């Protein structure tokens, strides 16, 4: 899963 | 609610202990009930209720995930019935999950975005609130996908409109809005150029600002600007 | 309760979606609506209500050290007087945690354990009895305390001597048991040497059994002889 | 803390 903040 | 006999600030005193014990739901409702006293939120506060929200529904997505990917190998061909179990307890969960987006929805329409007039804040929580729709397009099947999509889109563009305005490039606030509304793009909306093309837009106009940074600064944006890259890498 | 319109093998198969979801406090209210249907469990259904509630006390566990730890802090000299709220988020998460105990031993004595007749689930109930006794006394400060810490010895004790008697020294039951039953000693009655005892004789008779296992009744066993002498590394 | 089960 891609990264966010 | 459960907290309106409690003080404001000693709300924002247990959701740091709630914290430090690992105890997110507990963090997210003492942050509920702070915001519920109708005061603007201050820096650290905002970053508090976040990082509640953050975690409490960062779980239920990922129990989300295993379910619907138990269900949907239940679903393939040669796979032997097992009765409606499976899917009940993936609607359980995503019925939860649905509800504290509602939830963090709700303390953003009534009342902090409206008395939001510095652009670090009203930028914070427009970001929210495009990133809690978000959440709820992973999981919409029905008639109101795309309108969900469309109010997670139109949240994160106000927020990108404001802060590509008022804010530096290496703002970390401004930062992670970008990542999040690429990902957004890549993940949501099936645009995965657009979700690199902002990614990469976004770090190297980062990069040209680091220059202006004192060194507590360049560690805050450079951290976020990994993030963008490790995307990147990812997706390229 | 809320599960009284499930069916059991719905509620155990919940169960096992919940533990792969890592949704312990879903698992526990599954479990526990399995019991209550008011048959006896399986070898199976014993390991799934066992996991639940270890891992739910075992967070509140945690949680409440962190608390503890900073209240304790805050009593000590020179500490600046931060009003009641570390307390009182300290006793919040001790009356939950309590709450989960009370819990299993209902679920334990209404009527687990009395209609446990074969060794291997009377042993297995009676050690989850002295358990969440022995929870309940690390946050024991009133009047019942030495009467909460006599009831997890009892417990703990008759599952020794039924264990004993009726099981082999490499049983996974009987060792855990004595692991178990030998941190009460060492944490909770203040008996070091009784803990360290324990532990030494029930590595060393399981040692001596090993020979008559298969390759798989092997490993289960050795892996909890290795927590036996974990523990005795840590106290000698 | 040491190891139970
Ligand atoms: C003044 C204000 O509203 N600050 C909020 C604060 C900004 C820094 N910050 C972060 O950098 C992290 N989280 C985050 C970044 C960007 C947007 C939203 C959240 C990234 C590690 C914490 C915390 C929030
Ligand atoms: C037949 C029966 O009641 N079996 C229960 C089962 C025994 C094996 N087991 C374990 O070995 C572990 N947990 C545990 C051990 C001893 C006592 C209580 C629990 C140790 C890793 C799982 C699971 C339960
Ligand atoms: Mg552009
Ligand atoms: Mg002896």
């Amino acid at each position: 899963f891609p990264a966010t903040v | 609610g459960a907290m309106g006999s409690m003080e404001r600030a000693s709300l924002i005193q247990k959701a740091k202990l709630a914290e430090q014990a690992e105890r997110y739901e507990d963090m997210a409702a003492f942050m509920k009930g702070a915001v519920e006293k109708g005061e603007e939120l201050s820096c650290e506060e905002r970053n508090l209720l976040s990082v509640a929200y953050k975690n409490v529904v960062g779980g239920q997505r990922a129990a989300w995930r295993v379910l619907s990917s138990i269900e949907q190998k239940s679903n393939e061909e040669g796979s032997e019935e097992k009765g409606p179990e499976v899917r009940e307890y993936r609607e359980k969960v995503e019925t939860e999950l649905q509800g504290v987006c509602d939830t963090v929805l709700g303390l953003l329409d009534s009342h902090l975005i409206k008395e939001a007039g510095d652009a670090e804040s009203r930028v914070f929580y427009l970001k929210m609130k495009g990133d809690y729709y978000r959440y709820l397009a992973e999981v919409a099947t029905g008639d109101d996908k795309k309108r969900i999509i469309d109010s997670a889109r139109s949240a994160y563009q106000e927020a990108m409109d404001i802060s590509k305005k008022e804010m530096p490039p290496t703002n970390p606030i401004r930062l992670g809005l970008a990542l999040n509304f690429s990902v957004f793009h890549y993940e949501i909306a099936n645009s995965p150029e657009e979700a690199i093309s902002l990614a990469k837009t976004t770090f190297d106009e980062a990069m040209a600002d680091l220059h202006t940074l004192s060194e507590d600064s360049y560690k805050d944006s450079t951290l976020i600007m990994q993030l963008l890259r490790d995307n990147l890498t990812l997706w390229t």
